[PDB]
């Protein structure tokens, strides 16, 4: 086990360093100025760490949600928080809000969605999926409404491209904004590492074992949704991550969550970074990373399924 | 001393839309109670009530021993290992944000050892047979260190040889480890084999008491709506009784 | 010809029984006795032709009807909807059922005395009624050889009794041949004149009077099986009881 | 009584059609107003499209033995969306759009076929993902003043630009596909069987299943081609129809077509009456549809 974690936490660094060797004013042979040094500290490094934490975050969210719903085909989008956040950001863009206004709006409707799912939940697992499905429909329709009634000259293109998400405009201000919730949520979730195994228990056994299913599920849903809301706030809509990463991780360290969470976080971080510095390499222009996670993810998903 | 008490219990069972009333019975440490009934008779609700998932319409339920539960099956799309499943039984011995300790692994391991399944610890739960799976589920309840163990249809889906192992195990838990056992079944021969107390569930009606007082041709015939008769037998000098259902075609 | 089916040197595996031989005559009741996952289920698949035999061959000389243990559908089909599906081979691909099709389906319900359930939602029925309706579906197809997968396993005793009496009636007065899987030796005693003991190791075919013995069952079940002649008011029949250590 | 239900529904369909003439610029009484040559073709388009989407939904739910399935789990709507997007990007003609949409729609079906129940869903999920990625790419690498808004608004289904050309183009496949499915009405019940019974009942599951998949897929591709992406219809209508006439597909299909046609016309009228801004109908089927799905799941 430790041998696997140490290995994954190795690629993470190796790929991070190698990242410095891509783009304008980069490196080429230095196995680890004055311009290079500034490009690294103010531009490159910020994006590298942002991809790493966002990859770890979306993967984390995917794996814990898969445990809650006892289904490997679940992703951090079934609770409808991604659509809620997408709408929050879209709305902020539509009214020409400020950067901080976008963050608050994105998180506000992101948490707001979780709250709605909770309220309608109290007024089963399948039911949460249905409720979140309803909210996603509502939010994606409102998003469509806004872009339809928005100026096609400047307003529209902004809404459209933000919904694609990328790390092209990542900076130290955003990284630190997301990093706080990220470190918070990931810590609690990691401390509940073992208890997550109890999410697979059935009602009767859970009660006998003193497991408080309801409170536990919601604590995880909230932390899981908080990560995604904050992630969307600083990088837009990114998909096809939480689905395949936990699977690859279970191929490496097994099903016990106590070992799965840390492993999925590490594999997710490296995977996102690899994809992000491909969005740069691939072309002269910045292709939104959402296009790449889908073009890489989907086929990879097939390959992973193919090998039953 | 008392292990469990059920007084004036009344509850509804949606499935068959019938209301049970004034159910009474108590169990002491070391007792083995068989809840004999047929498919969807209220066993599900009964167990739910004993574990307190929800409150009953009338009556009270008091449990005096730590309670453990064993479902008939454990279904999960995840490749959990035997140890992973049993260890979950340490749930109440680990704090919410804590990790299991060496002691927790110790208890789980001795639980497996007690059942002579140590050589299964690393195996993938779903790669085991039905009998081994059911036994592993009893182990996880054991690792919880409960004194009152409730089992839902522990033998129904196992081959005969494994049902035999399970019956012997339950007797050993009650007689040697002073545990109290409650299991559901539809098989009267298994009831006379190990249960000193039995509860018969038949359409909103029931009967509780000493097994020899309850397991009679008359009570079983009314419960099964088919003639049932007690039969004596001797196998290599060993006397025993069993019950035979009288199918019209046997005549 | 008096034969309904015959299997020769049959051998099969999914990924990895062998030399299996037996034949049935019209009107016979065959019980394939065994425990879960020990072959009996796959045998039915072979008799239906769902899978190609790796060794040997199977010959069926009568129209076959099949009865699964359960019928699950999220759709609330009525009893009649379910029985009518048995008219499948009598209705062309793009055609609709005609009057005759409803008459035969109704005739099958009449025979089981379940016609009053015709407009009921299948899922609102008891397990016993559901099993009987699935038999009616096979009957509506007009098969002469009926194969049933664990027809009594999940039913309560009184309904198991109804199924057993029905199967013997199908063979004795409706000119049908019956093959059913089961793990209950006393039910084989009750209605099967022929039995096939299936183990993941070996097997034995023959008349029930010769094959159903304490020795064979003890060997088949891996637990001593007690055989006793029981009597019920002038009626005497053989009965088996598994000898659990705790029973003794 | 089944017949009574069909009459009531057909009547309701017509009542809805007339009330439809009392909305908009040159309405009617509650000669210079002969706009019925821009409206009638729209009423007819909504009816046919509603019926066709509902039909695809119910037959797919039958194939997958799941009531939560809709015409978009096989990936045909995504492929079609891409085909029509690829056409706008290259400024094809109206017919170039039709042929491209349909071509990629059909093609997606072929791929799902080649790559081969749950597996079909997973395959359709992959394809749906690639195509969405491709639509996003072409959308990102195009003029944000002419092509971008043109792609974006074609994608969100609408009856705004409905004319007889489109209607008659859709009606042909619509009538052809509906007829075949309706003639397989009762046989659809058999798709609910398990391998063993199907074999015993001599049912050719594979051939039948693919025939239905292609017919329902063809129906959607042609629908997208003339009205864009419209959702939340094939998911709720079969359930409503189910509450009316039951599970037997023989009577479920025609009822579903009638309920779907009237529902679409009904939603269109809500659109036209709420504002003259031509809010794309896809926005409304979701705003009305999602919550309606909720009340439905909340049961009756």
């Amino acid at each position: 086990y430790p041998k696997i974690l140490f290995g994954l936490t190795l690629l993470l660094v190796i790929t991070a360093v190698i990242s410095l060797g891509i783009g304008r004013y980069s490196l080429s042979v230095p196995q680890i100025d004055p311009v290079q040094q500034q490009v690294i500290f103010q531009v490159r490094l910020p994006r590298i760490l942002t991809a790493l934490c966002v990859g770890a975050g979306l993967a984390l969210s995917g794996v814990v949600l898969q445990g809650i719903f006892r289904n490997p085909l679940v992703n951090p989008h079934i609770i409808g928080v991604t659509s809620g956040s997408a709408f929050g950001g879209t709305l902020a863009i539509f009214f020409g809000f400020s950067l901080y206004g976008l963050f608050t709006s994105t998180i506000l409707f992101g948490f707001g969605t979780l709250a709605l799912v909770f309220l309608f939940s109290f007024k089963s697992l399948l039911m949460l999926i249905l409720i979140g499905m309803i909210l996603s429909g509502l939010f994606s329709a409102l998003v469509s409404l806004l872009q339809y009634i928005s100026d096609t000259e400047e307003k529209l293109p902004s809404i459209v491209f933000w919904l694609m998400g990328s790390f092209a405009t990542s900076n130290w201000e955003k990284l630190l904004f997301f990093f706080v919730p990220f470190l918070l949520c990931s810590s609690i979730l990691l401390s509940l590492s073992w208890r997550l195994n109890l999410l697979s228990l059935d009602e009767k056994e859970a009660k006998a074992l003193g497991v408080k299913m309801a409170p536990l599920r919601w604590l995880v849903i909230f932390l899981s949704g908080s990560l995604v809301a904050c992630q969307v706030a600083i990088s837009g809509s990114i998909g096809w991550v939480g689905l395949i990463i936990p699977h690859l991780s279970r191929m490496l360290v097994g099903a016990n969550h106590q070992s799965l969470l840390p492993c999925t976080m590490l594999v997710g971080a490296t995977y996102m970074l690899l994809v992000d510095n491909v969005a740069r390499s691939l072309s002269d222009a910045e292709i939104p990373i959402s296009i790449l996670t889908a073009l890489i993810g989907a086929p990879l998903f097939g390959v992973l399924v193919y090998k039953l | 001393n008392k292990a469990l008490s059920v007084e004036n219990l009344g509850f509804y069972y949606q499935a068959e839309n019938f209301l049970f009333q004034q159910l009474n019975f108590d169990l002491n440490k070391g007792d083995i109670l068989a809840v004999l009934g047929q498919n969807g008779c209220g066993k599900s609700t009964l167990l739910d009530l004993l574990l307190g998932i929800h409150r009953p319409i009338q009556g009270k339920i008091e449990v005096y021993q730590s309670i453990g539960f064993v479902p008939q099956f454990f279904s999960s799309p995840f490749a959990y290992s035997v140890l992973d499943i049993v260890l979950m039984g340490r749930s109440t011995h680990i704090n919410t944000f804590a990790k299991p300790k060496s002691h927790d692994y110790q208890v789980a391991m001795q639980a497996l050892d007690y059942l002579n399944l140590t050589h299964l610890a690393k195996r993938e739960f779903t790669s085991l047979s039905g009998g081994q799976r059911q036994l592993i589920l009893i182990a996880r309840a054991i690792a919880s260190e409960c004194k009152l163990i409730l089992l839902d249809e522990p033998t129904s889906a196992l081959d005969l040889a494994n049902q035999d192992i399970v019956l012997s195990l339950l007797i050993d838990l009650a007689q040697s480890q002073n545990m109290t056992v409650v299991f559901t079944t539809h098989q009267p021969n298994q009831v006379v084999a190990i249960a000193n107390k039995t509860l018969l569930l038949n359409k909103q009606n029931f009967k509780f008491g000493e097994t020899r007082n309850i397991l009679t041709s008359e009570n079983l015939t009314a419960l099964f709506h088919l003639p049932m008769f007690e039969q004596q037998a001797q196998y290599k000098e060993s006397f025993f009784t069993h019950f035979v259902p009288l199918y019209k075609t046997l005549l």
